[PDB]
Formats: structure tokens, C-alpha cells, sequence
């Protein structure tokens, strides 16, 4: 996963996450298993769009992917009743993901060192060896 | 005979005139007479509601008729 | 004029016309001079559109011209405050007059005998005499 | 006229027509002269559209012309204040009349016997006699 | 006529028709003469659209024509104040009639036996006899 | 008819049909004659659209025709005041019928056995016998 | 000017014109000098559009010009607060004037005798004398 | 039929179906005959769209057809008053059926084993045997 | 300037102009210097559009220019709070001025004598002397 | 099925699912059979769109399919009254499924190991062996 439960607790208060996990667990103690499942689903959703251009798993993880995963996971958790701002943020995130998939914007590089994730050849052509070219220099 | 008939109606497109549905019976007669009076270097004035056009009623060449006539001869 | 004051009093009650003429006259007795002036203005307005196709003055007067003149004259008289129906009728009358001027509709013929007003030649062409025509029958 | 005062009294109650004629007459007795004038104006209005295709006066009168004349005459009478339904019916009638004038719909035939009114030649062409035609059979 | 007064009384209660005929008659007894006049006008209105494709009078009457005539006649009777549903039904009927006139839909056949009304030739072409055709078999 | 009075009483409660037939009958006992007339009119309306593609009368009746006939007949009966849902269902039915007439959808086959109604040749071409074809095998 | 102060007092009550002239004059007695100035401005406004087609001053004055001048002058006088009908009439008058200027409608002729105002040549072409024409008849 | 009464009672509570069947039956005991008739009509409606691509009866039944049949049958039963959600679901179902008929989406396969229903050849071409082809290898 | 302070006092009451000049002056006595400045600004604004077609200063002043100058000057004076009618009149005046500048309408001529202001050549072409023309008559 | 009842109880509280299953079961004890039926219907609905590109059954199951199945199954269960958010989520899910079917987005790969489900050849061409190609190297 691109984000951990601690990263989710960094963006959102532990009290809110506990309230979210209160009904989903069987006992009175809040459980983070549902949070991990939401994170895994968010990572799969991001990978669905990322597979168009870059080979999976990613060699280097861009920094913004963590925030995108946290946003979509929080939207997934707030399924019983979503607020206007949460839905707007999720829509903006999915629009950005579609833009990345279409190639209209670059995902970016990790801040620690300039490095973009590896990807397969989007464009490839084939032809027989070029005889009679100007590089021959034999005539 | 078909060649002669084709030559009869050749190189003279038909002249048509369009008139509004509200035209008087007399107004149609004047337009019909005006259409029949076209020849040489002709002029004329037409209202905005009326239109005048030329459509050719026959087209082609004389090559096939003459080819068949020569073959028969 | 295409209509007289009696024709106007046929469509509209004499009381209404008297009320209309009350302020325009100088004395207490209602005067029909303003009604005649309105009729003359209405006739001129109708002739403005009729001059496009028919020569003036008209040889035969179509029957509907009387009603059109009465309608536009009544609209002219009710200038201080026009009602919705009067304005709508005047607009319909002027639309019909424009349609007549454009040639999209026929003014009609008088009911007593089928006769349309005379008019000038809308379409005219000129050319020299047609020698070598098929009517020659000389060759 | 295509309709009589009795035909108008068939569609509409005599009381309504009397109320309509109350102000237009000079005395207390209702007068049908205004009704006849309205019928004549309606007939002229119908003839204005009918003159496009059929020669006037009509050899045979289609049955629907009576109802159309009655409708437009009733609209003409109710000029002081027209109701929604009366105005809608008059608009539908004039739309039908314009459709008839444009040739998009047939006026119909009288129910007593199948017969359409006579009309002038809408389409006419002229040409010299066709020599060398296949009907010659001389060569 | 395509429908009788009994057919109208089948669709609509006799009480409603009596109420409709109360003001149009001169005496206290309801009269069906106005109903017959409405039926005749409805039949003429239907024939106006039917004359485009089929010769009149019709050899066989399609079954739906009875209902269409009843609907338009009832609309004609309810001229003083039409309800929303009556106006909607009349508009649907006239739209169907225009569709029939344009040839976009078939009027149908009578249910007793499959038979369509006779009509004139909508499409007709003319040409001289075809010599030199492949049916000659003389060469 | 494609449906019987019992089929109509299956879709709709007998009480509702009795209430519908209360005013149309002359006596106090409800009569199903008006229901049969409505069914016949509905069948004629359906046949009007069905005649475009299939020959009438139908060799095999598709199952859905019964429900369509019941729906349009119920709409016909509820002419005094139609509800929103009844009008919507009737509009959907007529839209489906127009789609069937245009050939954009198949009416279907009867559920008891796979069989489509017979119809005339929609597309037909004519030409003289094809000499010199590759099926000759004489040269 | 195309209209006089008496003509303005014919269309509008003397009381209204006096009320209009009450503030514009210096003394208590109403003055018609402002009315004459408004008439002159109206005549100039009309001449501005009339100069396109007809030479000024006009040889013959069409009858409707008087009413148009009166209308625009009355609009000019009612500048402190214009009513809806006055503004609508002024807009209609200026629209008619623009239509006249563009040549889409004829101003008309005076009712006393059929006579249109003289105007310059809108269309003019120039060419050298036509030798070798069919009118030569010398060869 | 693609669904049984037990399948309908699985989606919807037995109490609701009993309430639906209360008025349609003659006695006090609820009857499932109307439910079976609704199921048959739903199956016919589905087959109407399915006949475009697949031969009937279907060799293998896709799983979703059961739910579609249940939905449309429940909509058919709730004809007296339909709720917003029921109408929306029925509209979505018919839109999906039209999409299937047009070939824009696949009906699917049964979950027990991968198998699609058999269908006739949508595309077929005809030509004479190809002499002189590269498969000849005789020259 | 095209208008004087007396001309402004003719259109508008002296009391209104005094009220306008009350705050702009330093002493209690109203001053017309601000009125003259507004007139000069109005004349400059008019000349800005008039310079397109006519040479300045104008040889002859059209009559309507006085009213246009008065209108725009009054709008300029009423800058603290403009009413709807004043703003509408100013917008109409500037629209007329733009139409004059574009050549879509003629400014007009002075009423005292038919005379249009002089202007420079809008269209000018240049070419060498035309030898070999048909006016040579030397060959 | 792509999801189990435990997975549904992970997203949604057991209390909500019990409330959903309360009316559908016959006894007082909640039953998960209806939940399993909803899951099966959801899996069939997903397979309907997945069959376009990938062969069924899937060799490897993408992770997001579990969440999509849970969402559509929960929408199916909440058929009596759907909330705004549930309907919006279902619409988003079906839009994503249509996008997957059209090939505009990739379903993704399972997070445990990079592996995409196998599918048939979307694009296939056929041609005879290429003699005289540059790979011959025989001339």
C-alpha cells in the first residue's frame, strides 16, 4: 500500500477514525483492520489508473500518491454519509487520476531524489534493416 | 432517329420560375410570359421572393450514336 | 378611406367612441373629426404596404381591408392606455400586412363579385426579336 | 357567406349572441346585423387564403368551411375580451388556413357527394410541338 | 358519418351529453341535432386528412376512425370550456391524423375482415414502349 | 381481440371496472359491453401499427400484445380523468408500438412455442435471368 | 415641419400639453415654443432616415409622416418619465423608419392624389456606346 | 419463465406481494396466479429484446435475466401507483435491454459454467468459389 | 458647441439645472460654467464620431445634433445618480452615433435648407492614364 | 462470487444487514441466503461487462472487483428505499464498469503479485504467407 494507518491518522484525527471504526468492528475496541482494507482498496484503485503508463509494482513511488491514497481511502470509509467537501475532493482526485492515465499530466517524482517510475514503451515501430542509407558510406 | 431526337433538345436548358404561394392569378401569367421572353442578351428584374433557375434537360456526347451508325454502315 | 365612422361604430359601441372623443374635443359635445383623422391615418398605413404589389388607388377594394382599417384605427385611438387584446390584434394586423407586402398571402377579392385589384408588372424582361426561332417555318 | 346566423346560433346559445349584440345596437332589441357583418368578414378572411389554389367563388363548398367561418366570426365578435380557449381555437383555425394555402393539407370535400372545388392550373409549362418523337412512326 | 349518436353515448354518459345540449336547444327538451352536426363536422375533418391517400367515400371503414370521430366531436362540443385531458386527446388525435396524411403510419383495417380502403396511384411514371429489351428474344 | 374482459379483470380489480361502467350503462347493473368496445378499439389501434410489417390477421399472437391491449384499453376507459401513471404507461406503450412499426424492435414470439407472425416481403427486387454467370459452366 | 401644434393637440388633450409645458416656460402661462422645438426635432429625425432614398425637401408629403412626427415629438416631450406604451410606440416608429431607410417598406403616397416623393437614382451604371448591337441593322 | 414466484418472494417480502394480490383475487385468500401472469409478461418482454441476437428459447440462461425479470414483473404489479425508485429501476432495466438488443453490451454468461446462449449468424456473405487464389498452388 | 445653455434650459426646467449646479459652484448663486463645460464635452464626444466621415469643423450643422448634444450633456451632468430613462436615452444616442460613424445611417440635413456637411473622399483609387481606351477614336 | 458475506459485513455493520434481512426471511432469525443471492447477482452483473475483454472465469481477480461487487450488492439490497449517496455510488460503479468494457480504463491487477487476467485476441488479421519479403535473402 502507498499509505499506512499512521499516515491516515496524520491527516485525520484519531477520534474521527475511531468513530468510523466503531460500528464496523464486532467488539467495543476500535479495529484498524477496516482501515487497512480501505487502504488496500485505495491502492488498487490508484494502480488501476497507473498501469496505463508505468509498470507495476512501481520502482519509485511519487510523493503525491500517498495523499491521493489517503483521500480516496477516507472517502471510502465515509460511505454512510459523505459531506460536500469530501465528495468534491474525491472527484478532484479521480479527475487527476484520469488526467494522469490519459497522459495529460505527469505524476511527478519523489522529493528525496529526482527519479520517475519505470514504464513500458508506449510507442514502438518495426522495420527491416535500412540498406542504402546515408550511413553506408560505401559508394 | 434517337440521335436526332437528342440533338433537338440539346444545349438549351429549361427555364423555371418559382413564385410565392400568395401570388395573384394575374401575377402568375406575367411571370409565365416573362419566362417565355428570354433570348439573346436578356435582362430583367425579379423580386426577392421569386427565383429563376436554368436546368439542362439533356446532356452527353455524339460519340456512341456515331460509333453505332458507323458499325452498322 | 376604406372605412367610415359608421363602420367603426358598428364594431365598437357608440359610448366607447364618445368616451374616446371626450378629451380630444374642445367643447362638451363629442366630435368625430378625430375619428375621421384616425381613419385617414389607418388608410395611409394600409396603403403603405399595399403599394408594393397593386397600383393606387385600388380599382376594387377587398372586403377584409375595412376590418383591418377599423382595427388599426381603434388601436390608434387607444394610445393613452392600450389593453393586451388590442395590442395583440394590432400586431396580428401588421403581421398580416407585412405578409401581404412580401407576397406570401393574397389580400383577397370583394365578396360581391370575384375581382382582384390591378397591379403593375412585378417581373419584366427585355430582349431583341427572336430570329431563327422554330416559329419561323421559312427554312 | 359560408355560414348563416342560424348556424352561429347552433354552435352558441342564443343568449350569448344576444348579450354580444346588446351594446352594438342602438335600441334595446338585439340586432343580428352585426352578426351578419362578422360572418361576411369571416367569409372574406377565409377566401383570402382559399384564393391561392381554388377559383372563387367555389363550385362546391367543403363542409368544414362552415365551422371555420363560425369559429373566426365568434372570435371577431368577442373582441372586447377574448378568453384563452377562444384565442387558441382562432389560432388553430388560422394555422389550418395557412396550411391549406401552402398546400400542406387538403380542405376536403362535401359529405353529400365526393366533389372538390375547381381551381386554376398551379403548374404550367410551354414548349413547341415535338417533332422527331417516338410517336412519329414515319421513319 | 363514421359514428352515430348512440356511439357517442357509449363513450360518454347520456347525462353529460344532455347537459351539453341543454343551452344549444331552444326548448327544455335536449336535442341531438347539435350532436349530429358535431359528428358531421368531425367526419368532414377526418375526411380532409384521409383524402390525401384514399379515394372518398371509403370502400371499407377502419375501426379506429369511429373513436377518432367521437373524440374530435366531443372536443367540438366542449368549446365553452375545454379541460386539459380533452385538449390533450384532441391534439393527439390531430397529430395521428397528420401522421396518416403524411404516410408515416397506416390507418389500419377493419377487424371483421382484413381489407384496406382503396386509393389512387400515389406514384405514376410514363414512358414509350421498350423496344430492344431483353424480353424481345428476336435477335 | 387480443384480450378478453377476464384478462382486463385480472390486471385491474373488478370493483374499479364496475365503477368505470357505472355511468356508461343505462341501468343500475354494470355492463361489460363498453369494456368489449374499448378492447376492440385497442385491438384496432394495435393492428394499425402492426400492419406495417406483418400480414393481418396474425398467424401467431405474441404474448406482450395482450398486456399492451389491456393497457391502452384501460387508458381509453379512463378518459374522464387520467392519472399521471396511466398517461405515462399509455405514452410508453404507444412509443413501443411506433418503435415496432419502424422496425427498431421485434414484437417477440409466443412463449408456448418459438414462432414469429408471418409478414409480407419488405424488400423485393426484380431483374432478368442472369446469363453469362459463373454458374453457367458451359464455356 | 410635417406637423403643427394643432395636429399635436388633436392627438393629445390640450390639458396634457399644457401640463407638459408648465415647467419648461418661465412664466405661469403655458408656451407652445417648446412644442414647436420638439416638432422641429422630430422632423429632423424623420428627415435623417428619409434622406437615404428621397431628395429633400419632399415634393409630396405622405400622410403617415404626420402621425410619425407627432408620435416621436410626444416621446421627446415626455422625457422626464416615459410610460411603457409611449416607449413602445416610439420604438415601433423608429423600427418602421429604419425599415423605410433600408428599402424594406414603402413610405406610401398622400391620400388626396396618388403621388410618391421624388428621389435620386439609387442604381446607376455607365458604359460606352454599344456598337455592333442588334439595333444597328446596317449589316 | 426466467423467474419463479419463490424468486420474487426472495427479493420482496411475502407481505408486500400478498397486499398486491389482495384486490386482484376474488376471495379473501391471496392468489399467486396474477404473480405468475406478471412473470410470464416479464419473460415475454425480455424475449422481445433477446430475439435480436440469440435464438429462442435460450440454450443457457444468463444469471442477470432472473433479476431483470423480477424487476420488470414487480413494476408491472405496481401499476396502481408506482414510486420513484421503482420507475427508475424499470427505466434502467429497459435501457439495459435496449443496449443489449443494439449489441452495445453483452448479456453475460451463467455463473455455474462459462457458456453464452447460441444465436443466429448476424453477418453473412455469399460468393462463388475462388478460382485463381493463392491456395491453388497448381501453376 | 452645437447647443447653448438656453437650449438646455428649453429641454429641461431651469429649476432642475439650478439644482444640478448647486453643489458644483462655490457660492450660493448657481453658475452655468459647469453647464458650458458639459456642453463642450458633449460637443467633443459628438465630434469624435463625426470625424470619421465629415471634415471638421462642419460646414452645415444638422438639426438633430443639437438634441443629441443636449441629451449627452444632461447625462454627463446627472453623474451622481442616473435614472433609468436618462441612461436609456444616453445609450440610444451613443448607439445612433456609432451607427452614423459606421455609415449605416445618415446624420441628415438642416431643415432651413437642404445641405449636407462636407467630407473627405472615403474611397479613392489611383491609376496611370488609360491609353488604348475606346475614347481614343484615333484608330 | 467475487465477495463473501463476511466481506459485506466488513464494509457495512452487521446490524444494518440484519435489518435488511429481517423482512425477506420467513422466521424471526435473520438469514444470509438473500445476501448470497445479491452477491451472486452482483457477480453476474460485473461479469456481463467483464466478458468483453477478458475470458471467463478470470484467471486472476483484480482487487477492486471485490469493492465493486460489494457496492452493487448493497445497492441491490436497498431497493425498498435508496438514499442519495447509495444511488450515486452505484451510478459511479456502473459508469466505471462501462468505461472498463469500452477499454477506456484498465481494471488493474491484484496487489499480491502483478498479474492481469487473460483475455482473447481483440484484434486479429489473416493473410497468406509473405513471399518476396526482405527476409527471404535468396536473391
Amino acid at each position: 500500500n502507498y499509505a499506512t494507518v499512521n499516515d491516515l491518522c496524520a491527516r485525520y484525527t484519531r477520534t474521527r477514525l475511531d468513530i468510523l471504526t466503531r460500528p464496523k468492528t464486532a467488539d467495543g475496541q476500535p479495529d484498524d483492520a477496516v482501515a487497512e482494507q480501505a487502504l488496500a482498496d485505495a491502492s488498487a484503485f490508484i494502480d488501476g489508473y497507473l498501469a496505463a503508463r508505468f509498470v507495476l509494482p512501481l520502482t519509485v513511488v511519487p510523493s503525491l500518491l500517498k495523499r491521493q491514497c489517503c483521500v480516496v481511502a477516507w472517502f471510502y470509509l465515509n460511505e454512510s454519509q459523505p459531506t460536500e467537501q469530501i465528495t468534491a475532493t474525491y472527484r478532484d482526485t479521480v479527475r487527476w487520476l484520469e488526467q494522469v492515465r490519459d497522459g495529460k499530466t505527469d505524476p511527478g517524482v519523489e522529493s528525496r531524489t529526482a527519479a520517475s517510475p519505470e514504464g513500458e514503451d508506449l510507442v514502438q515501430v518495426q522495420s527491416d534493416p535500412p540498406v542504402f542509407s546515408r550511413k553506408q558510406k560505401g559508394f | 432517329r434517337d440521335f436526332a431526337e437528342f440533338l433537338e433538345i440539346y444545349g438549351l436548358p429549361m427555364r423555371v420560375g418559382k413564385y410565392p404561394t400568395g401570388s395573384t392569378n394575374r401575377e402568375k401569367a406575367t411571370l409565365m410570359q416573362a419566362v417565355m421572353d428570354i433570348g439573346r442578351r436578356a435582362g430583367g428584374i425579379i423580386p426577392m421572393g421569386m427565383t429563376l433557375d436554368f436546368q439542362s434537360a439533356a446532356d452527353g456526347q455524339s460519340d456512341p450514336f456515331m460509333a453505332m451508325i458507323g458499325w452498322a454502315e
